[PDB]
């Protein structure tokens, strides 16, 4: 049946962000060039995947970004693969 | 379960290219 389920809670949270930043068209610039520097490695290396870099920098200048709402980061939390707890 | 970062580039460009579907 195909699990897209996180996706969706991906997508979601795009649109969750893109519906809320209309004061703020400049973050969906910004935003994504941030995680860029995280993605990066898929891309980069010759064979294996990495981890980027810290998972807490790439948090730091979303924050920057958002600042107000806490809220967003809530959800931010799912996509760093800390301790599932 | 592949929540991690790559999420969020690839949610963005979905709905990028979403809205471009969409108008026909």
């Amino acid at each position: 049946e195909s699990d897209s389920v996180e996706f969706n809670n991906a997508i979601s949270y795009v649109n969750k962000i893109k519906t809320r930043f209309l004061d703020h068209p400049e973050i969906y610039r910004s935003f994504l060039e941030i995680l860029h520097t995280y993605q990066k490695e898929q891309l980069h290396t010759k064979g294996r995947p990495f981890r980027g870099m810290s998972e807490e920098e790439v948090f730091t200048e979303v924050a920057n970004l958002f600042r107000g709402q806490e809220d967003l980061l809530s959800e931010f939390g799912q996509f760093l693969p800390e301790a599932k707890r | 379960v592949r929540m991690n970062i790559q999420m969020l580039l690839e949610a963005a460009d979905y709905l990028e290219r979403r809205e471009r579907e969409a108008e026909h």
